[PDB]
RNA sequence: ACCCACUCGGCACCUUACGAGAAAUCAAAGUCUUUGGGUUCUGGGGGGAGUAUGGUCGCAAGGCUGAAACUUAAAGGAAUUG
RNA sequence: UUCGGGUCUUGUAAUUGGAAUGAGUACAAUGUAAAUACCUUAACGAGGAACAACUGGAGGGCAAGUCUGGUGCCAGCAGCCGCGGUAAUUCCAGCUCCAGUAGCGUAUAUUAAAGUUGUUGCAGUUAAAAAGCUCGUAGUUGAACUUUGGGUCUGGUUGUCCG
């Protein structure tokens, strides 16, 4: 009546038929190839530190006109090159060439976020202290 | 309020003649109701609230044409629901003229127990079904007081029927509230449509109200 | 390495958390009886939810079944002595009808309230919360204690308390001695 | 775009890979 | 249907299709309930006093109401042998 | 050789929903939330891409097998009014 | 009779009073191998009870503003849809409010949602998807049939009627 087998004594083929078909999914595929240790700009990390290589804006998409003002930071801990996005309104000026950023995650599972292109990768932390308690004028930048 | 309601149907006639006591005898003879107020007249406190009001838009020439659906759930937490879905220009027409259709379209439903008959009954009597488009839902019985584990349409219509305990199961796009409306309503209706062994031995069918009081219908 | 002693979690946060109706009834629960938090509210119903997992267990179980008789009487001798169900519904059937009212209703809060010893909800959970109120000469500063039947009948104000008949305390005391002094 | 000639426009590109593969085989 | 103590909870207790014994539904607008005249002795109806079927909708719609009606009466002692059982 | 009736098998066809579908429609695309007759193959958003690579077949053309990196909030199906 | 006593209660006011209490200190004693710390407790310890609760959000999803000022598709916000082009309910602020609350916000991973892995339980005409067709080993599956009835006695368990 269906396209599987229903057999009492057809496990085998229903186990192979499913473990064949999981590969379609993405998450699974990914999971057991292991591709964010070998691709992915951090391998299963949520936080990695980098220093920052130069100060850049990128242009937004069509219908957003503006340019958010991102950093390209050089990983440390493989040696990769990202470019990240500063969240705030005055917290590009915060961060300085040349100093450790720790970047995150950009919340849309390694994925461009809204409207800036070409960007995956947020500002949590710039020289051992936050954007969040410089903003706000709670801590201030070291300047080392 | 201003209300005169002239009965322009037989059965109209009889219920304002006070001929009918019960909502009971129309459903049983499978009768029908076009006057809402002869549902008001049976049932005097049948509840309701919009479900969701959804403007819908006509392209022509000159702009577009929009109108309003309205979705109302009318009923009286005693075992009688209606669900009415209208379109009308103006939002507060199209909520009036909804509430009338539900009115008009009011179906009895049939309570049961999970098990071990205690009270009156809390939940369905057994597993039912409905689908429109295709939403397909499922309503399944569950033990007393276990609430009504639905999506607050769902959950809102069985309030409105007193159903206080059931399990639901939506599948399709239940996204659109009209469609998973409708087929939870054709479930809870389908719920007197399944025959139980409680309900096997055949009844004398007893003639209809409209035979035995044939007279004081037709106005002369 | 030594053997572990287990912690658990006590509530769950609900599903939909910005439910309108849901959030009005518990505002509504939690200013009848005084809660300080809505995670009250979320461990009633946890209990709530353990018990009734329990009850349907049962139910789901033969009638005239060892397991069915030895726990379900078991967690109904529980609950009536608790005090949250009633003498006459001893059937497990109507432990499925319990609702998180009623266990609200046996905290030490409302039952010092009920008592008339405090004439307010929230003057209950001060007074206790002060250590005055006494379960049977023991102090409890702990506003839900889930006061049971064969107990209820010992709450008073505390010997140590001034209420139950002692020294004033810090205010009193000080006006008094000022007092004397001038 | 037809599947028609991307279909051809990708053979000619092999055309010209397999041609450069086959000279420095 | 049944509260324990034994009084009904049930809300009319629906008739039933006289053909196929299947339940009418309360909005089962196709069904019919015919009621078929008693005759006396000298041909005269007596009034107030027949005989009902109800045939559902769903035999209506395929076809087959006349037919069910038919053996139906034929059963009752209303028509002569109208309807083979055996076709 | 026709005519009438019946039957088996085949390409088909008309009507209808009392069934199914998101519908266009289907007498199977029915007997599916009242979900299980047996069984094989295939798909898991779009693009990259039926591309690269590695095999294998072919004289060649090319066939079979066949991803990822990355990018994207849609692409797409049926139908309604303009 | 307009009233209106407020006849009966429930809030709002930098008015105003009397209480209670810890968070902290600290004689002691208990605690401990010795000490902290906890339980108890002298003596102090609350008026703006400054002994001052934050973390996010207020277009929708999703509870709460089309209030005020600033910037004007800038700055920026926005998980998604979107806001920003001189009246911004979305950006920066003030006011009010909402949610959790000594916790809340983010990132990655993962589970339920996912009937989007579908054995229960997915779809293949056109949305992705029936190998061009046929044969065929393995695999899966495979027609019906071989004592069914009765009678008695008898043992527990029930609901029986009552002792
Ligand atoms: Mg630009
Ligand atoms: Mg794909
Ligand atoms: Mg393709
Ligand atoms: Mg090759
Ligand atoms: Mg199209
Ligand atoms: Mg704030
Ligand atoms: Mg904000
Ligand atoms: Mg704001
Ligand atoms: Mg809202
Ligand atoms: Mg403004
Ligand atoms: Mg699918
Ligand atoms: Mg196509
Ligand atoms: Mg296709
Ligand atoms: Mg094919
Ligand atoms: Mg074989
Ligand atoms: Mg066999």
């Amino acid at each position: 009546g269906k396209g599987k087998p229903r057999g009492l004594n057809s496990a085998r083929k229903l186990r192979v038929h499913r473990r064949n078909n999981r590969w379609a999914e993405t998450t699974y595929k990914k999971r057991l190839l292991g591709t964010a240790f070998k691709s992915s700009p951090f391998g299963g990390s949520s936080h990695a530190k980098g220093i920052v290589l130069e100060k850049i804006g990128i242009e937004s998409k069509q219908p957003n006109s503006a340019i958010r003002k991102c950093v390209r930071v050089q990983l440390i801990k493989n040696g990769k090159k990202v470019t990240a996005f500063v969240p705030n309104d005055g917290c590009l000026n915060f961060v300085d060439e040349n100093d450790e950023v720790l970047l995150a995650g950009f919340g849309r599972k390694g994925k461009a976020k809204g409207d800036i292109p070409g960007v995956r990768f947020k500002v949590v932390k710039v020289s051992g202290v936050s954007l969040l308690a410089l903003w706000k004028e709670k801590k201030e930048k070291p300047r080392s | 309020e201003e209300k005169g309601w002239v009965p322009v149907t037989k059965l109209g006639r009889l219920v304002k003649a006070g001929k009918i006591s019960s909502i009971e005898e129309i459903f049983l003879h499978s009768l029908p109701v076009k006057e809402f107020q002869i549902i008001d007249q049976l049932l005097p406190n049948l509840k309701d609230e919009v479900m969701n009001i959804k403007p819908v838009q006509k392209q022509t020439r000159a702009g577009q044409r929009t109108r309003f659906k309205a979705v109302v759930v009318v009923g009286d937490s005693n075992g009688h629901v209606g669900l009415g879905i209208k379109t009308a220009k103006e939002v507060a027409g199209a909520i009036r003229a909804g509430i009338i259709i539900a009115k008009l379209s009011v179906i009895p439903i049939r309570r049961g127990y999970w098990g071990t008959n205690l009270g009156q009954p809390h939940s369905l009597a057994t597993k039912t079904s409905g689908k429109c488009g295709s939403v397909s839902v499922r309503l399944i019985p569950a033990p007393r007081g276990s609430g009504i584990v639905a999506s607050p349409a769902v959950k809102k219509l069985m309030q409105l029927a007193g159903v206080e305990d059931v399990y639901t199961s939506s599948t399709g796009s239940t996204r659109t509230l009209e469609n998973t409306l409708k087929a939870a309503f054709v479930a809870i209706g389908n719920t007197y449509g399944f025959l139980t062994p409680n309900l096997w031995e055949v009844q004398a069918l007893t003639p209809s109200p409209m035979d035995v009081y044939a007279d004081y219908a037709t106005a002369s | 390495p030594r053997a572990p002693r287990t912690y658990s979690k006590t509530y769950s946060t609900p599903k939909r958390p910005y439910e309108s109706a849901r959030l009005d009834a518990e505002l509504k629960l939690a200013g009848e009886y005084g809660l300080k938090n809505k995670r009250e509210i979320y461990r009633i119903s946890f209990q709530l939810s353990k018990i009734r997992r329990a009850a349907r267990d049962l139910l789901t179980r033969d009638e005239k079944d060892p397991k069915r008789l030895f726990e379900g009487n078991a967690l109904i001798r529980r609950l009536v002595r608790i005090g949250v169900l009633s003498e006459d519904k001893k059937k497990l059937d109507y432990v499925l009808a319990l609702k998180v009212e009623d266990f609200l209703e046996r905290r030490l809060q409302t039952q010092v309230y009920k008592l008339g010893l405090a004439k307010s909800v929230h003057h209950a959970r001060v007074l206790i919360s002060q250590r005055h109120i006494a379960v049977g000469k023991q102090i409890v500063n702990i506003p839900s204690f889930m006061v049971r039947l064969e107990s209820e009948k010992h709450i008073d104000f505390a010997r140590t308390s001034p209420f139950g008949g002692a020294r004033p305390g810090r205010v009193a005391r000080k006006r008094a001695a000022a007092a004397g002094g001038e | 775009m037809r599947a028609k000639w991307r279909k051809k426009r990708t053979r000619r590109l092999k055309r010209k890979r397999r041609k450069v593969r086959a000279r420095s085989k | 249907m049944e509260n324990d103590k034994g009084q009904l909870v049930e809300l009319y207790v629906p008739r039933k299709c006289s053909a196929t014994n299947r339940i009418i539904k309360a909005k089962d607008h196709s069904s019919v309930q015919i009621n078929i005249a008693q005759v006396d002795e000298e041909g005269r109806a007596i009034p107030g006093e027949y005989v009902t079927y109800a045939l559902s909708g769903y035999i209506r719609a395929r076809g087959e109401a006349d037919d069910s009606l038919n053996r139906l009466a034929q059963q009752d002692g209303l028509l002569k042998n109208v309807w083979s059982y055996s076709r």
